[PDB]
RNA sequence: GAGACGUCGCGACCCUCGGAGUCGUUCUUGACUUGGUCGCUUGAUGUUUCUUCUUCCCGUUC
RNA sequence: AUACAUUUUUUGGCACGGACGGGAAGAG
């Protein structure tokens, strides 16, 4: 029953982490679209599971994304 | 605002234009990278007045208050 | 727009040469306009099978070279 | 070389061509595309191993635009 | 005259048939009309490590070098800064080559030697004097009470060091100064151009560019010129 | 013929051990159960497990792996 | 809305261009396609620590061009009008 | 066009043609196969006819790669 | 529509050569081609990027991963152009 | 009839049987060819010395038949029917060259002419249309 | 610098031996077909693993 | 005569006396 887009929608205003094409991320999701571009707050940059820096307010481009996770 | 990029270029710059592709016209442009030989540690950055940018390059844009 | 004419290769074992210098084998069961492949399961090239049936994405295929003539 | 506006207007000129892999295709542009694919009349792939120019004559070549980087004019027509 | 074509197409003599100005002047210079300083505005942005500086504010900076004292006592940057001295070198070289480029007919060697002698006999000899602070030194960037202490300072280890390290830069600065003075009319002309283009619209700027281009890629002698149409008086 | 979409649907219906390969990434694989379906190859896959490939096992939660970086499916 | 339009409007500009492979390209933009395929004239190719190679005409593809370094003087707001 | 025969057929085709071009360029601006039928022969084509006649008379029996070539129109 | 595509189609039957992104040249009779250069070929040799060669029967290739295609020089004559 | 820029610009240009230019007392002003030719045909002219060339990276074949070459200041050099008379005049070719032809030059009849060329210009593989052999 | 694995060459005791072409219809077109082996006695070239000095000669540059 | 970015193209999986050259000999 649960498709991806609705899951994504649900997960707005909640913690998420993103891997890339590689470095892990960690932040609260602000909003999403059809193309799967992201906008996050309280972004922390997990360099292979090592929080290098806390950027805060960020916007991730879709094509570099690998997966979403809580 | 600062932008992370595919080729390891931290683009600190003033945004002018914006579109579907996340291409950007940029003023007050200050890129940050590192030209290095193996076992070489150098940190380089250059000022540019006006600069167009392509969107596939962009990984993550960010805003430092 | 047009369908990939792989009706010749239907129900035959094919070497799906796939992205990153890898390989797959298996009998061809189906496909679509994007060239995704649905195939009965076989090994990844010494050798080890995973799965009962398998689905390969379109983008990933370098080649699908026919094992059977 | 002349001072053209577009690629289409300079049809059948001898062309240097660069591709993402680093090879250099040289030959006369017979036909262009919506996606910059090129037909080349007498095509020669020229490659450089990591020294000096290695050379291969191909012939009539359809060249995909994905792999094309940039095109340059080698000479005039004929 | 006209030694190249069949009859009358090229003013150039057979002697200099392969003489081409476009290989000496860029399009933005318009054969000496303007001097292209945008490039140096770029490099300058790279030098100041910011963007607070506009093309016009940069030209405002250059103006300092028209004065005999400003470029020395009110420097854009600290005159002992590396980036700055390098920039100044490149710029100076440009201005000089432009100068002699735009005035072929004047004896280059004469001018060079004149400037050099002015540099040795006056500039480095306390040419800058103030009734209050005394005598300024380009190399040490310090003043001096009287000429006496000034002279006995020109043998000191400090001044030896400096005059021995920053000589080329000081000299280049000076050249930038005097050559920019000799080109005041061109400097003004360009600054004007800048303000104009700046106050254009899109179509306007485009048509203007078209004009500069045409002037650049046009025959020096048209098939439709006059020969022997002299008026009297 | 059995289309890919149909296969995906079947898998979803089942809820079976799915082992996904990554595009242009040999060393890593995913192992879970398909929950979602999209017009593209993208899906959501709860109870996923990241795997380092034999040239063990690693902890991982619920994930949607993006359609562009998929390679293999099996279910 | 469109940056394509803006690009088109930029005509006859002597500009540097930067590629995905880092090649610095000094040339006069005679035209650009709807898909960013740059057509230069009076072109000068340099790498990012080695010697220069100059060329008369270069048609560079849109996918390659990372960053077009714009001219010194430019009114951007005006350009951005439809 | 001049027809040459009695040529050393051991020379590779591309080398034969390039030496033929070189040798015959001296008379004016200038087809050879290795089939059984055509081996040891070549057709050399010149822009000018006077060039062909001069070539024929001056190189009759010229030692080329060891053998005396025989030329004819 | 693309004239290169047309050319490719025409080359059907003929012995085309064909390199990929990988750099693995093939030569063979072109069986079928599509708008997207989704080529099939018969009786096809396959060179590795390093050097070694391998004979093979009926290769399929997806145009995405194709780099350049060499067609025989008779087609320069017509009839597409 | 000086070899001039104007002369080179109206000269027949074609693909030979390589890109070749069809061409004088003195070799000069080659700059104007812009290094665009693989071959240059200077046959039947009055050149005295093979000299005066600009840097030409393309140029691989020089056909210099029936001129008056008596001194020398590149893979193939055809000098048939010229005026080279002393073995020592051929010395400058050591600094280049695989195909060399010097037939119909007085130098040809000098004792040991062939062996002299072989030792002084070892890079030559074919001399006067005959294979340089090991023996 | 050395070991594969290929791909195109100097010699030979060897082998081997002599766009074009045809037709239907009409004053010009449409169809159908189409060097190999051994050495190198130090030939040329990619992949792919591992680990330079001294002397003499010939050429460029300052 | 009255025109647009989510698998096949262009939103990319990209990136990290002194030198020089050749040839020969002798040593490790
Ligand atoms: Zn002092």
């Amino acid at each position: 029953p649960v498709n991806p887009k609705p899951f994504l929608k649900g997960l707005v205003n909640h913690r998420v982490g993103v891997k890339l094409k590689s470095t892990e991320y960690r932040g609260t999701l602000v909003s999403t679209d059809n193309y799967f571009n992201l906008q996050l707050n309280e972004a922390e940059e997990f360099v292979a599971g090592v929080s290098h820096g806390t950027l805060g307010e960020i916007f991730i481009r879709c094509n570099n994304v690998l997966y979403i996770r809580e | 605002v600062i932008i992370s990029l595919r080729n390891n270029h931290k683009i600190i710059a003033r945004v002018k234009a914006f579109d579907r592709h996340c291409n950007m016209v940029l003023e007050n442009v200050k890129e940050l990278w590192t030209e290095k030989k193996g076992k070489n540690v150098i940190n380089r950055e250059r000022f540019i007045s006006k600069l167009f940018l392509r969107g596939d390059s962009v990984i993550v844009v960010l805003k430092t208050p | 727009v047009s369908t990939p004419e792989l009706k010749k290769y239907m129900d035959k074992k094919i070497l799906l040469n796939i992205n990153g210098s890898r390989k797959v084998a298996g009998i061809l069961r189906g496909y679509d306009i994007f060239l995704n492949v649905v195939l009965d399961d076989a090994m990844e090239i010494n050798n080890h099978q995973l799965g009962l049936q398998t689905v390969i994405r379109g983008n990933s295929i370098i080649s699908l070279e026919a094992l059977d003539a | 070389v002349a001072h053209s506006s577009r690629l289409a207007n300079l049809i059948d000129y001898k062309l240097r061509v660069l591709t993402q892999d680093g090879r250099v295709y040289i030959g006369q542009l017979m036909a262009f595309d919506k996606h910059m694919n090129l037909v080349l009349n007498e095509c020669i792939e020229e490659r450089v191993p990591k020294i000096k120019v290695e050379k291969r004559v191909l012939g009539l070549t359809i060249l995909r635009g994905e792999q094309i980087l940039s095109t340059v004019v080698e000479d005039k027509p004929l | 005259s006209s030694s190249d074509p069949s009859r009358r197409t090229n003013i150039l003599s057979d002697r200099a048939r392969d003489l081409d100005l476009n290989e000496i002047f860029t399009r933005d210079e318009q054969y000496g009309e303007y001097m292209e300083l945008e490039q140096f505005h770029s490099l300058w942005l790279n030098v100041i490590k910011r963007g607070d500086c506009s093309l016009l504010q940069f030209l405002d900076i250059l103006e300092l070098f028209l004065d005999d004292e400003k470029y020395l006592l009110t420097p854009p940057m600290d005159r002992k800064n590396d980036r700055y001295m390098a920039f100044l070198l490149k710029l100076s070289k440009y201005v000089e080559t432009f100068f002699f480029k735009s005035y072929a007919l004047l004896d280059a060697a004469a001018v060079e030697n004149l400037i050099k002698s002015d540099f040795e006999h006056s500039y480095c000899r306390g040419s800058l004097r103030s009734e209050a602070k005394g005598i300024y030194c380009p190399f040490c960037s310090r003043w001096f009470k009287t000429s006496s202490v000034f002279e006995s300072h020109l043998v000191g280890k400090i001044h030896k060091k400096n005059e021995s390290k920053r000589r080329n830069f000081v000299y280049s600065e000076y050249k930038l100064h005097r050559y920019l003075k000799y080109l005041n009319d061109e400097f003004s002309r360009t600054r004007s151009f800048v303000e104009r283009k700046l106050a254009f619209t899109a179509n306007e700027r485009m048509a203007e560019m078209d004009i500069l281009t045409q002037k650049y890629e046009a025959p020096a002698y048209d098939s439709t010129e006059k020969e022997g149409a002299e008026q009297v008086d | 013929m059995v289309p890919p979409i149909n296969c995906i649907f079947n898998f979803l219906q089942q809820q079976t051990p799915v082992t996904i390969w990554l595009f242009e990434q040999i060393g890593i694989r995913i192992k879970g159960k398909i929950v979602g379906f999209d017009e593209f190859m993208n899906v959501v896959i709860d109870e996923a497990v990241e795997i380092p490939v034999n040239s063990k096992g690693t902890p991982l939660g619920k994930i949607l792996l993006k359609g562009d970086n998929i390679t293999l499916i099996t279910s | 809305m469109k940056l394509v339009n803006f690009l088109k409007k930029l005509r006859n500009e002597q500009v540097t261009i930067e590629l995905k492979n880092g090649t610095t390209v000094w040339g006069t933009l005679q035209s650009v396609s709807p898909q960013m395929n740059a057509i230069l004239t009076d072109v000068k190719l340099t790498l990012p620590s080695d010697n220069i190679a100059s060329l008369q005409y270069i048609n560079i593809r849109g996918n390659t061009i990372r960053q077009i370094i714009l001219p010194d003087s430019l009114n951007l707001d005006s350009l951005l009008v439809d | 066009t001049l027809y040459v025969s009695q040529l050393n057929e051991k020379i590779n085709m591309q080398r034969l043609r390039v030496n033929l071009f070189l040798l015959f360029a001296t008379f004016g601006e200038v087809v050879s196969m290795n089939f059984k039928k055509q081996r040891g022969q070549a057709f050399i084509t010149m822009r000018t006819i006077d060039q062909a006649s001069l070539a024929q008379i001056s190189l009759n029996g010229e030692r080329f790669f060891g053998k005396p070539l025989k030329v004819e129109f | 529509n693309g004239i290169p595509v047309k050319l490719l189609n025409e080359a059907q039957g003929h012995i085309v050569s064909l390199e990929l992104t990988t750099g693995a040249t093939y030569r063979g009779k072109l069986v079928e081609s599509e708008d997207s250069m989704n080529v099939q070929l018969r009786d096809v040799i396959a060179t590795e990027p390093q050097g070694a060669v391998t004979h093979m029967d009926q290769i399929f290739v997806r145009g995405s991963q194709i780099k350049f295609i060499v067609v025989p020089d008779l087609l320069k004559n017509a009839p597409l152009f | 009839m000086k070899f001039t820029p104007s002369i080179v610009i109206d000269a027949p240009q074609y693909y030979v049987d390589d890109l070749q230019l069809e061409t004088e007392s003195m070799p000069s002003s080659l700059k104007h060819l812009t290094k665009p030719t693989h071959i240059l045909d200077l046959t039947n002219n009055d050149l005295i010395m093979i000299p005066d060339l600009s840097r030409r990276d393309d140029i691989h074949t020089l056909l210099l038949g029936r001129n008056n070459i008596v001194e020398v200041d590149v893979q193939n050099l055809t000098l048939s029917n010229n005026s080279i008379r002393r073995f020592e005049d051929l010395q400058r070719l050591r600094r280049a060259l695989k195909n060399l032809t010097l037939i119909g030059n007085q130098v040809c009849h000098l004792a040991n002419y062939r062996e002299h060329v072989l030792r002084l210009v070892p890079h030559l593989e074919t001399l006067d249309f005959q294979n340089v052999t090991a023996e």
